């Protein structure tokens, strides 16, 4: 009869956000920095020389 | 270029200069280099296992070679998008000898 | 924070472009996130000592 | 990483980083050391006899290797507390793929 | 001191944490201590002259 919080509850506890749709009230902390690769240079107009076309 | 582990490639950049400038008569005025040719290089070594450039650090990629200037992408060897890998790790070459331009642009 | 709830976005789709005739039809692309979630965990150390001992 | 007596590991350190920059947008970023990894490196021995990395002194440990950084503990080799050695001797990566904090701490 | 009570005390075993959940059981660790003792022993040098020899 504990009050828990982390999900699923604890064996014998029960969840403070036990309620029908409680865990959408959790705390998220999404982070401002992504997992974000850069990606690859184009080479080509600068390694070619320049003309009109 | 061989696979083999710590494989001087240098022998073959060189064979590749003069297949340019001798074979076909052009000048030479660079390379295009995959960053993954950076560690070819750096882990060559001699027949009793010295390194041949040891001054290449981990995390380093080279910008010349030879005394010719090198670019860097990934599009050399051409696993970017939906390519596949070519296995193409250098294209070295006259550079004047390909053109490009612009004919138009359409910005966003 | 205490949970399940750290999330980290992941950039998981990009846009690639493609080469087109003069009027075959442009066609659209892709680009996607995904997100990496993580939970915490506890350490706990303690020691015991008799009446006697202390 | 071979086991024999004198036995160079540059090549083997270099295939590690190799095998995490050949992967994608892989910034490799330095190396957490166990300290048994410099006796390794400060006894390494050429063909020859003589050592290949002669700067590193009794009682130091490696705290850069290939101009990237490198940590000691150890808790690489996990022979701490009730913990087997997992012959584990270094870990390289990019220490930016991993994320780390307390939420929460309890003093005495 | 002169004889085997010279004493050093040695840290034999030490703490280590555990991990555990939001209502699981905290537990105890160890901490043990031994010793261990010496003993002493005497040097000596001595000379002896006659008068004359002084």
């Amino acid at each position: 009869a504990t009050k828990s919080v982390l999900q699923p509850p604890a064996a014998g506890s029960a969840s403070i956000v036990g309620g029908a749709g409680g865990t959408q009230l959790l705390p998220k902390n999404i982070s401002q920095e992504w997992w974000k690769k850069a990606t690859e240079q184009s080479i080509i107009p600068t390694l070619s020389k320049s003309t009109p076309v | 270029l061989p696979l083999t582990a710590g494989v001087d490639i240098d022998p073959f950049l060189w064979e590749g200069y003069n297949t340019v400038t001798e074979a076909a008569g052009n000048n030479f005025s660079g390379f295009a280099f995959d960053p993954r040719l950076t560690y070819v290089l750096a882990t060559a070594r001699d027949s009793d296992g010295r390194r041949l450039n040891p001054d290449i650090n981990m995390g380093q990629t080279v910008t010349s070679y030879s005394g010719q200037p090198a670019i860097n992408s990934r599009t050399v060897g051409g696993d970017v998008d939906a390519g596949t890998d070519t296995g193409i790790r250098a294209i070295g070459g006259d550079w004047d000898a390909l053109r490009f331009g612009y004919a138009h642009q359409i910005g966003l | 924070i205490i949970g399940d709830g750290n999330v980290v976005p992941v950039l998981t789709k990009r846009p690639s472009a493609s080469i087109i005739g003069e009027l075959q039809n442009k066609v659209d692309s892709e680009l996607e996130v995904g997100a990496k979630n993580f939970k915490t965990i506890k350490a706990e150390v303690g020691l015991e000592f008799s009446l006697e001992t202390i």
